RNA sequence: CGGUACGAAGUCGAAACAAGGUAGUUGAUGGUGAACCAGUGGCUGAACAAAAAA
RNA sequence: AACUAGUCUUAAACACACCGCUCGUCACGUAACA
RNA sequence: UGAUUGGUAUUGCAUGCCUGGUGACUUA
RNA sequence: UUCUUUGCCUGGGGGUCGUUCCGUACAGUUGUAGGUAAAAGGUAUGUUAGAGACUUAGACUAGCGUUGGAGCACAUUGUUUCAUUCGAUAGUCCACGCUCAAUCUUACCAUACA
RNA sequence: UAAUACAGGGUUGAACUGUGGGUUAGUUUCAAUGCCCAAGGCAGAGCACUGGAUUGGAUACCCAGGGAACUGUGCUCCCAUUAAUAAGAAUCA
RNA sequence: AGAGGCUUGAUAGUACUACCGUAAGUACAUAAUAUACAGUCCCAGCAGUAGCGGUUAAACUAUAGAAGAGUCGAGUAUUAUCCAUACAUACCAGGCGUAAAAAGCGUUCAUCCAAAAAAU
RNA sequence: UUUUAUGAUCCCAGGCUGGUUUAAUAAGUCAAAGUUUAGCCGGGAAG
RNA sequence: GAAGUUAUGGUUUGAAAAAAAAA
RNA sequence: GGCGAGAAGGGAAGUGUGUUUCAAAGAA
RNA sequence: ACAGUUACCGUAGCUGUAGAUGAAUGCUAAUUAUAGAGUAUAUCUCCUAUGACACUGCAUAACAUAUAAAUGCUCCUUCCGCCAAAAAAAA
């Protein structure tokens, strides 16, 4: 959570993760969603 | 503060939960934990460092013989590294200059060592000279001086029976002209040793 | 970490009261202080133990 | 006031406190008749202990050897600093106060409650300072005693000019023969 | 351990190091005993003996040497041990409870019996210095001969404190009142490191060279000395 | 941490002498102290805060009633020797004592070594009284000692072993 | 390729810290040489102003 | 109703103390990753 | 009616002495 | 620093075939280079606030007079000269150093003597 | 957040019951706004954008107008993500 | 100096095995040296984080700078390796309001623990 | 029907074990894991 | 000869077979 | 003709190696 | 387990210092001690002793536990050790 953190805050997550919550910039999920 | 031995799993969960700090001396991990490595110089410059210091470093880019290049500092005054030039690198960080974490040792391969040095030899590769051997020698060739004490305690007490280095004796305490004489066994007695023993 | 998060622990202190007969008697001992005319009278009618009796009084409903 | 230089008194051997011609007489009766003389009868009647006697004797023996075989003086026998150190205490101490014209010592020295170093002040089988204890007025339960430890030694059985053969003797081993 | 002392070095003596200071820079020192109790047991003597005789005459005692080489059995001994043995048996002397805890009461005091040395104080065959005399020890049994009662031995333990007791003896104005001044004065750490042998540090050089330290001192210190004293000299020459 | 009795302190030497202040015995004192930006100002109350445990033997006894005994001095806390062994009675009284209370048959073994009394100061010197069984030797020594010892020359400091 | 870290201080503005002169910042967005701006929903890690009772 | 000197309260990322601190593009060389 | 040991050259961002402006100066 | 069980943290900060799975897909991603001796929480004062309140102490106001409009004098600025010496430069420079310069004062310039 | 319909939870009591629990992934019901999709579509207000001003200058703050978003058993959980600083036992009258 | 290596700006208690203030290399010889000095001037350079060097440096270079000073010593220093001294790898022995850290609120499986601990 | 979040299916890297003394009231076995003569083990083939 | 014997690192990318059906 | 002979093996193997706890009879 | 990190307190890292190595590098040594005095000049001194006191680690000198990485080329291995009690030297 520190340096994950640190990682969302920066925004290195925003770029290269998918999101299920999608946005016209983030990467979409294609598949159905659950918690992981 | 048993709280993190907590469950069946244990074992294995809290030997993940430690401190993750760097290396002790991760600084020079190009070294690949060895002792030094011999590299090439693949640029010599100087650099400036970092404020509020000034002035200039002179420092190298160096492909390590494991290919990767690294910044090395060169101590010292003076050198004659250009490109291409062999140099025994060891760890070693010069805080000023950015990034420079490893140091070139002087007097092994084309890194001739600091001239005009005679203090912290070891640490630049210089040997000890002919003439400061001699003189480490003939330094201890004691000085004869005198207080005017020895002279009172001469002419009161050792002039009645003294004996000259030919073996005289003495018929007059010492005058105003005459030096408190020597002691014939105990004066210089290492130098006159060292220099019989030799010959 | 914290300060004073540490009940029945270091935020209480378990030290003893020490009173003028047990004071006195000790700095007399130790022979920091000459023994003062009043000591052997108050070590002959020492005082009582207060926080024991402190400690009986009892919270009453109305 | 622990930390005031004070000075204490220092201990010197009785056999170097006892007078010197004490010492050759011991040493002539010793040498002379060994059995009537013995070393406890000499120390019983000189009031000094056995190992004290022992020590007289040797040293007057090798000093005698040396004065008499012409191989060294009192004064030229090659010592260590420590003995030298306690020639000059013993000098100091006869210049002093005087040597000694009996002994002092005790021949059975005997179990009197002194402190002597901080092994003495506790119980190293049960290593504790203090036994803490409940009061009562019956008996209480007996404390486990402690057992002898059972070590190795090795006792010389046969032993010539060449050759030297001693048991190696295990004192767990059950069976003995 | 082997090379030499990495980190910080400090006299072993606790003297710090300044240019006002006993030391002019870091070191352990531990040649000089100077700065160490070293109690004279000796004897000292003068440079000059004006006598025209050697009858050794500058020769004398150490102050020190009184207490180090003692003499036990004197006068005052034998005064304090009697003032206490009387003070110390004052409890076996006025127990009232029994010849049981009298006996219980004096073996404690002084422990005795069969193979043991005590004083025999409580023996009825001993004689004590009591204040109203009394039968040994109604008519009936007594002893029909002579038998003077035995002496008493002294109580060793008692004795050998007030013999000891010496080693721990201890032997209008201009009104310039001092503002630059302490309190409670002040601990160093030399005042302890200076009579507690124990708290010293245990040197790793080598014997061989300390000798060899000791050697150069007694040939060189003279020559820096007389460098100095040369120097003023040549001043004071020049000046006149 | 404790030592074993005759040790004495231990613990850097840069604070020995606040050992020897706080009167510490036969112990060790090591202080870990904090890494923060204050060095004494904790410490000093972390100090304090470690004396404030000590106890002695004499506090847990009393607290608790039972035997807190050091091997070196036992009993030396808890043994009272009751007041009724020494009441003195006077002679009109000790009559009276003699007359209603019942005697008892004195034991050899419990009672030996009891004839005792009220004492006063009396100097003496056995160590140098003569008997038959004393050899030539331990009489000569001791009558040498027995004159020094009593000689009127003693308690005389001369510094110089040939005075002027 | 786009981005990123070090040295240098050059041009352009003045976005934040005071109500920072339009409160700040956040989720996903739209727009813009630059810091940024606008709407919407969150928070406070923000202010201003602030009741007597008929 | 405004200003200076105070004096008081609040806020502060200022403490060389708002002539403070401080953000970014562009330009400029040495580099790692990609 | 009794003369003298160079520089009115730089450096007030080396200072002494001396000034300007603003602040203070409270006790029993 | 009473006890039970999950979740997470290791100074700051940066870049970044496994699938007989639908492949520019699914699943998965804090971590390796390059920088670093700091970074960041609070209380205590001061300073500031295009923040607020207050005493009404000065400021305003009111009264007596000015100055910016014209002439002269001083200083300063611009110009010029071989030189028109120099300092002072918001308040705190500008009739100031210089409480008085035709000679001298003079420290500026020109000439010729050392 | 009036009434009505359908469901909880909380509180109080009676009965029943009788260690039947505390925590929780290879678990999944729900969950602001925005975005994608679908709906409708001009009550209000309102990105981008237009033009009326201020500014050396503004791509803003101010004014007028405005087809993006503002109601969904869908897709769906990114966050300064919802009653707080995780849940339970113990210590208090 | 019977000998060299390293230090010669501040900073580290220089540990520790027997002794545990119970003594003398105690006195004389025998009293000291370096935040004295010289060369360089944000250069050359040094250093361990901090830092020093701005033309009068106990911080760079120099030890005939003096028979200089501290330590170890036939050796000594630099680099490297670690279970890298309590950068407690935190069981002994760290944390999660504000400084890194409570999952968005919840329902559960398995494990874990509780209530008849130890014994049965 | 058999395995499987107590890690099945399924890649790469590594044989395991012992060594007496061992300072500090840190030891009566060196005390979660650090070794050094050694212990145990490590296919088959003239077809 | 037998019975018991915690896995670790490379960040890891959870279901694998058999059987049934298929042609 | 008879005995002995591995340059004293690190080339295989992860739930393996080894370790710990055991057990092992001819002349029946 | 001590110190340091620019007001103070708390987080948090960082810096020096211990120990186990003994692996590389720098400077440095090595064939280990030939030889055996007396008046070593003075001062002092009842252990009277060339005592204080002051070149002889100076000697029968010593010299230790674990190890032997990778690539290429050339050459070598063929009469291994004992037994004739493997019926030999043989009253």
């Amino acid at each position: 959570c520190s340096d994950r953190k640190r990682k969302i805050l920066n925004g290195t997550e925003y770029i290269r993760r998918k999101s299920s919550h999608r946005g016209r910039i983030k990467r979409g999920s294609q598949a159905p969603a659950f918690k992981r | 503060s048993t709280r993190s031995i907590s469950g069946r799993l244990f074992y294995k969960r809290r030997p993940l939960q430690v401190p993750k700090l760097k290396p002790p001396n991760i600084r020079s991990k190009w070294l690949e934990g060895a002792p030094q490595k011999k590299g090439i110089c693949v640029k010599v410059r100087v650099q400036t460092p970092r404020k509020p210091n000034s002035g200039l470093r002179k420092v190298a880019r160096v492909r390590l013989s494991t290919g990767r290049t690294v910044l090395v500092y060169i101590p010292g005054i003076g050198h004659n590294l250009n490109v291409h030039s062999v140099v025994l690198v060891r760890g070693g960080r010069c805080k000023d200059v950015p990034g420079c974490n490893y140091k070139a040792v002087r007097g092994v391969a084309d890194l001739l060592p600091v001239k005009n040095r005679e203090r912290k030899r070891s640490k630049y590769g210089v040997k000890l000279s002919s003439e400061k051997k001699e003189w480490r020698l003939q330094r201890w060739n004691n000085k004869h001086l005198t207080i005017e004490k020895d002279r009172e305690l001469f002419n009161q007490f050792r002039w009645m029976t003294w004996r000259n280095e030919e073996g005289e004796m003495r018929t007059s305490p010492l005058a105003d002209d005459e030096e408190v004489p020597r002691h014939t066994q105990l004066f210089n007695r290492w130098y006159r040793l060292k220099m019989q023993r030799e010959g | 970490g914290k300060g004073a998060v540490h009940y029945t622990g270091t935020n209480f202190r378990r030290v003893q009261r020490l009173d003028i007969v047990d004071r006195m008697r000790a700095l007399v001992a130790q022979g920091l202080v000459d023994a003062p005319l009043w000591l052997s009278a108050a070590e002959r009618a020492p005082p009582m133990e207060l926080s024991n009796l402190k400690l009986m009084d009892r919270k009453v409903h109305n | 006031d622990r930390l005031l230089p004070r000075v204490f008194p220092l201990k010197l051997p009785a056999h170097r406190r006892v007078d010197p011609l004490l010492r050759e007489y011991i040493f002539f009766l010793h040498s002379m008749d060994p059995a009537r003389f013995s070393i406890r009868k000499l120390g019983e009647r000189y009031g000094l202990k056995e190992r004290t006697v022992e020590l007289i004797c040797r040293e007057f023996s090798v000093a005698e050897f040396l004065r008499r075989t012409e191989l060294a003086t009192p004064y030229t026998r090659r010592v260590s600093r420590e003995k030298a150190v306690l020639r000059m205490k013993e000098a100091l101490f006869s210049l002093k106060l005087g040597y000694d014209q009996l002994g002092d010592e005790d021949l059975d020295e005997q179990e009197e409650h002194e402190f002597r170093g901080f092994r003495s002040t506790q119980d190293w089988i049960q290593r504790q300072n203090i036994e803490v204890e409940m009061m009562s007025a019956f008996p209480l339960p007996a404390k486990r005693n402690p057992l002898p430890k059972r070590v190795d030694v090795d006792v010389t059985v046969h032993n010539t000019s060449k050759l030297k053969v001693m048991n190696w003797i295990d004192p767990n081993d059950k069976v003995v023969f | 351990p082997r090379g030499s002392h990495r980190g910080g070095v400090f006299p072993v003596s606790g003297l710090t190091w300044g240019m006002n200071r006993p030391y002019l820079k870091r070191g352990l020192y531990q040649h000089r005993r100077d700065h160490i109790f070293t109690p004279r047991w000796g004897t000292r003597t003068a440079n000059f003996n004006p006598s025209a005789l050697p009858d050794g005459s500058t020769r004398r005692w150490e102050n020190d040497a009184f207490k180090a080489w003692p003499l036990y059995g004197l006068p005052h001994h034998v005064k304090l041990y009697a003032v206490n043995e009387a003070r110390y048996l004052v409890p076996a002397a006025r127990c009232t409870a029994g010849p049981e805890i009298t006996q219980y009461i004096l073996n404690q005091l002084d422990p005795g019996g069969a193979g043991r040395n005590c004083s025999g104080i409580g023996r009825p065959d001993v004689r004590l210095p009591l204040a109203k005399p009394a039968a040994p020890s109604s008519p009936d049994v007594f002893d029909p001969f002579g038998t003077p009662l035995s002496e008493r031995s002294r109580i060793k333990r008692l004795y050998n404190l007030v013999c000891e007791a010496d080693s721990w003896r201890v032997k209008n104005a201009f009104p310039f009142v001092d503002e630059k001044a302490a309190l409670v004065r002040d601990l160093p750490l030399a005042e302890i490191l200076y009579c507690r042998h124990t708290h010293r540090l245990q040197s790793r050089r080598h014997p061989f060279w300390i000798d060899m330290g000791y050697k150069k001192r007694i040939v060189r210190i003279p020559y820096l000395y007389r460098r100095r004293v040369a120097k003023e000299e040549a001043q004071e020459r020049e000046f006149g | 941490v404790p030592r074993p009795l005759g040790k004495g302190l231990k613990s850097n030497l840069r604070y020995l002498p606040l050992l020897y202040l706080m009167g510490i015995d036969n112990c060790r004192v090591s202080f870990y102290g904090p890494s923060a930006s204050a060095r004494w100002f904790t410490r000093a109350k972390a100090l304090k805060r470690a004396l404030e445990q000590l106890q002695s033997r004499r506090t847990l006894a009393n607290a608790t009633g039972q035997k807190y005994d050091l091997l070196v001095a036992p009993g030396e806390h808890w043994m009272h020797w009751p007041d009724r062994w020494f009441r003195p009675i006077s002679t009109e009284y000790a009559r009276m004592l003699e007359r209603i209370k019942k005697k008892r048959p004195p034991s050899y073994r419990r009672g030996f070594r009891a004839a005792i009394d009220e004492v006063i100061p009396e100097e003496i010197r056995p160590e140098f009284t003569p008997y038959t069984w004393k050899s030539p030797l331990q009489k000569w020594a001791e009558e040498l000692k027995r004159k020094r010892l009593t000689s009127h020359n003693v308690y005389e400091t001369e510094v110089f072993l040939h005075p002027p």
